[PDB]
């Protein structure tokens, strides 16, 4: 079976710029190729077929090029609604086959992010367990250090980390953290401290909750 | 235009399923119907095409699924199946029913093949207080924890709170089961009048859980 080789797996691009993503055939597919677009939560999105031809109630910046292995398929001014991984395929002989897809980050300026913390609840407490909940919200770049720290005492091993994909408006993240300890270990210890490091902000923000606060 | 898939679900390696998609607003019998399924770690892969009564309904299959799939249609009903037997732990992915030229797709069903048995979430509030505020906006949300296989989905208030939302892709925890938060920001003034309601489903343990988040004063009148 044909293999379709894409490349970039990723792409950085500032809103205006120029997105280029290039498929590579392993035997000649004449123009049967079309490109995809699937933004976060969704279905696939047909963007242009036989490598050239835009679908229908596509925008001009979407263009693609080719013939027999080489293809590529072009954003010309990149806006953040077009935040999508995006994917081609071979539709010239079966197995019809994808190309592995290009992840698209756009890049804007820092933001820093708003920070929040959330005690463990009432109801989660008398089942035995307690989990602290960091929230930064709606930030930009990516990269973030999220310390815990319970009575000053910083944490290793405990906490887990998860992150939005970048918002089709603003482009920013949001992270969450959340430590988890028993409740025996919750009780023994009265502050609980979420500190966040980010290139938006001039110094580490720490927000914070006294265990029987709230 | 639009195809709708259905069938999807939760099965055991050697298992069988049957996935459906309903089509409405062209001629069905005009198109020929291909089965595509997608898995963060394989990609977008296609599986099975049926084409048209004039082929005899010819059929083809990718060779990972030959003698195992059977891709059918009904063109009385706009209809189009795929039949799994001997169900494969790498067949687990999202599977979406799309006509000849791709033009269009359904919102897909998830198939999961897995031997592990089901475990339904906790819910628990994350209450909107002084510690989730900034500026007049207020942070709550819901801690959706303790969960097996995925996925969950979760709505704010029926579907009618969309704006602000943040529901973060799961982690698996070190007990092998799932946990993941969804949050929202809203006017603090909201407090007052306004119901927060986390709608979570996590279908394959049948859970159908409403969870209101209240409010916690904490000292902020002090
Ligand atoms: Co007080």
């Amino acid at each position: 079976s044909i293999v379709m080789t894409q490349t970039p797996k990723f792409l950085l691009v500032s809103a205006g710029d120029r997105v280029t993503i290039t498929c590579k055939a392993s035997q000649s597919v004449s123009n049967d190729v079309a490109w995809y677009q699937q933004k976060p939560g969704q279905s696939p999105k047909l963007l242009i077929y036989y490598a050239s031809n835009r679908y229908t109630g596509v925008p001009d910046r979407f263009t693609g090029s080719g013939y027999g292995t080489d293809f590529t398929f072009t954003i010309s001014t990149v806006q953040a609604e077009d935040l999508a991984v995006y994917f081609c395929q071979q539709d010239y002989s079966s197995p019809y086959t994808f190309g592995g897809g290009t992840k698209l980050e756009i890049k804007r300026t820092v933001a820093a992010p708003s920070v929040f913390i959330f005690p463990p609840s009432d109801e989660q407490l008398k089942s035995g367990t307690a989990s602290v909940v960091c929230l930064l919200n709606n930030f930009y770049p990516r990269e973030a250090k999220v310390q815990w720290k319970v009575d000053n005492a910083l944490q290793s091993g405990n906490s887990q980390e998860s992150v939005t994909e970048q918002d089709s408006k603003d482009s920013t993240y949001s992270l969450s953290s959340t430590l988890t300890l028993s409740k025996a270990d919750y009780e023994k210890h009265k502050v609980y401290a979420c500190e966040v490091t980010h290139q938006g902000l001039s110094s580490p923000v720490t927000k914070s909750f006294n265990r029987g606060e709230c | 235009m639009k195809l709708e898939e259905s069938g999807g679900g939760l099965v055991q390696p050697g298992g069988s399923m049957k996935l459906s998609c309903v089509a409405s607003g062209f001629t069905f019998s005009n198109y020929w119907m291909n089965w595509v399924r997608q898995s963060p770690e394989k990609g977008l892969e296609w599986v099975a095409q049926i084409r048209l009564k004039s082929y005899n309904y010819a059929t083809h299959y990718a060779e990972s699924v030959k003698g195992r799939f059977t891709i059918s249609r009904d063109d009385s009903k706009s209809s189009v199946y795929l039949q799994m037997n001997n169900l494969r732990a790498e067949d687990t992915g999202i599977y979406y029913c799309t006509p000849d030229g791709s033009d269009y797709w359904g919102q897909g069903t998830t198939l999961t093949v897995s031997s592990a048995s089901t475990k339904g979430p906790s819910v628990f509030p994350l209450a909107p207080s002084s510690k989730s505020t900034s500026g007049g906006t207020a942070a709550l949300g819901c801690l959706v924890k303790d969960y097996f296989p995925e996925p969950v989905t979760v709505s704010w208030n029926s579907g009618a709170l969309t704006s602000g939302v943040h529901t973060f892709p799961a982690v698996l925890q070190s007990s092998g089961l799932y946990s993941l938060s969804s949050v929202v920001t809203v006017p603090s003034s909201s407090l007052g009048t306004q119901t927060y309601i986390c709608n979570v489903n996590h279908k394959p343990s049948n859970t159908k859980v409403d969870k209101k988040v209240e409010p916690k004063s904490c000292h902020h009148h002090h």
